[PDB]
């Protein structure tokens, strides 16, 4: 299959018609997804498979082919850029200065973007195009706004 | 059965659209991997 370095769709045919459930980033011929996208089942690349190598459901990551390459870290001061991958429609970056999760084991970078959930996976960017983390896991705050955590491996 | 497509490269966009805010926020992470706002 493809093995291109890149950002991809995650798709199904299981329900109505073609579905997009998420997105991921290939790098290093590791594809990199959140695990609630996938829940951790095998994907196919064209004729290919890609089996789940690494997973964590507390971190909502999974890795396949090989184990999580990304590892660029937020600066704490810069904008990024979400490369956005909504269902349907083209890829486009946004970019934003992100607030904080402040949590009892330290704070994450996070970003108040609100996109369908089957934008879950795309990758967050620094400056440098490094991809600082996936999109997709959050919380809903007062006013409604959805607002989700720079969500990022360890590489082993 | 779930497969991948290809929408592009990772790259930064020179004067790319600019939005959102940045919130401070208090939050908690449960064993199932969900946030929930403390406070
Ligand atoms: C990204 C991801 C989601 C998912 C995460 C898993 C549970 N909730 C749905 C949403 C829901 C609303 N906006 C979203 C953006």
């Amino acid at each position: 299959g493809e093995t291109t370095d890149g950002v991809y769709r995650v798709m199904t045919r299981r329900l109505l018609g073609s579905t997009q459930v998420g997105v991921g980033v290939m790098q290093e011929g590791v594809f990199h997804t959140m695990w609630h996208v996938t829940k951790g089942a095998a994907l196919r690349s064209g004729e290919g498979r890609l089996d789940p190598y690494w997973g964590d459901v507390k971190q909502d990551l999974v890795s396949y082919c090989g184990p999580w390459k990304l590892d660029a870290a937020w600066d704490g001061l810069s904008e990024v850029q979400l490369l956005a991958v909504p269902p349907g429609e083209r890829a486009k970056n946004i970019q934003t200065l992100p607030g904080i999760f402040k949590t009892k084991d330290g704070d994450i970078g996070a970003v108040a973007l609100d996109y369908p959930a089957g934008t879950s996976g795309s990758p967050i960017l620094d400056k440098c195009g490094r991809v600082i983390g996936l999109y997709g896991n959050g919380v809903v705050i007062k006013n409604g706004s959805y607002v989700s955590a720079i969500t990022q491996g360890k590489r082993e | 059965d779930m497969y991948i497509e290809r929408a592009g490269d990772i790259t930064w966009e020179k004067d790319a659209e600019v939005t959102g805010n940045s919130p401070r926020l208090d939050v908690a992470l449960d064993e199932s991997g969900d946030f929930s706002l403390v406070e």
